[PDB]
């Protein structure tokens, strides 16, 4: 169910975002969802985190020149590898925090992977990722990958 | 500055830390699984320069040096997976000495 993924992701997104600091934190936290997506939809309609701060998503093009500065976290779909280099390129030196829809690798880029098949939505988190992001990451992030895996 | 912000780099054509970037090693390992983290992948890289054959070798003994310090620090032998990527993906521009720096690493990574 398409439906139902795309709010799984939601949820999924929101509870990584609670563990996540930013080094000003913003009164709303700004998305950018960047390349062809399928459960998106969710993100892009807004959301609300627990404390009330909103999530307000847009769609951005890859080669967009302020990625880095136009939002807080990115939510990366499918880019070939030239095309995640460039987002990349664009990110480094701001504090932003990156998820991929597609979690089929999580070897270079977005800090966390997501894998948007079977029961529940799991992910994957780089370390090398997290340490080049600019914002704080909480480590019990994981108890959560953790408990949907199982 | 966190556990979760670990980043592991190694010398020009070194597949092994020094006594003092394999002590950091350690004690982020033993952050990791204070809070849990109990399961790894690490994916090693090299820098563009040399052989494709030679630097593929060379981020898979990368990533096994870190494997055996996540081993020694009390993670479970089957809980750790070892991959070498090569020169295939690197994270910074390979033009510059800095950005070489950046691409002699290896990754941890936390399945699910």
């Amino acid at each position: 169910s398409i439906e139902q993924r795309s709010n799984a992701v939601s949820q999924v997104l929101l509870g990584i975002f609670s563990y996540v600091r930013w080094p000003k934190e913003p009164a709303v936290l700004q998305l950018s969802v960047v390349g062809p997506t399928e459960y998106a939809d969710g993100l892009l309609r807004g959301m609300v985190q627990a404390n009330g701060r909103r999530v307000h998503a847009e769609r951005r093009a890859v080669d967009n020149p302020d990625l880095g500065t136009l939002c807080n976290v990115i939510y990366l779909g499918v880019v070939d590898e030239r095309e995640r280099q460039q987002v990349f390129r664009s990110l480094a030196g701001h504090p932003v925090l990156s998820i991929s829809e597609r979690g089929t690798e999580c070897s270079v880029g977005s800090m966390f992977c997501l894998n948007v098949g079977g029961p529940r939505i799991t992910f994957e988190a780089n370390l090398d990722s997290i340490a080049r992001s600019g914002v704080r990451v909480h480590p019990s992030v994981l108890k959560l990958a953790r408990r949907q895996a199982t | 500055p966190g556990s979760m912000s670990s980043k592991v780099l190694f010398g020009n054509n070194l597949d092994r830390l020094n006594p003092d970037s394999r002590n950091t090693l350690t004690k982020i390992a033993r952050a990791l699984l204070a809070v849990d983290i109990d399961k790894v992948r690490l994916e090693g890289h090299t820098d563009n320069y040399g052989d494709e054959g030679y630097n593929q070798k060379l981020s898979e003994r990368r990533a096994e040096s870190v494997a055996a310090v996540f081993r020694e620090a009390g993670m479970p032998a089957a809980n750790i997976e070892v991959r070498g990527l090569g020169m295939s993906k690197p994270v910074a521009d390979n033009k510059t000495r800095a950005g070489r720096s950046e691409n002699r690493r290896v990754a941890i990574i936390v399945p699910a």
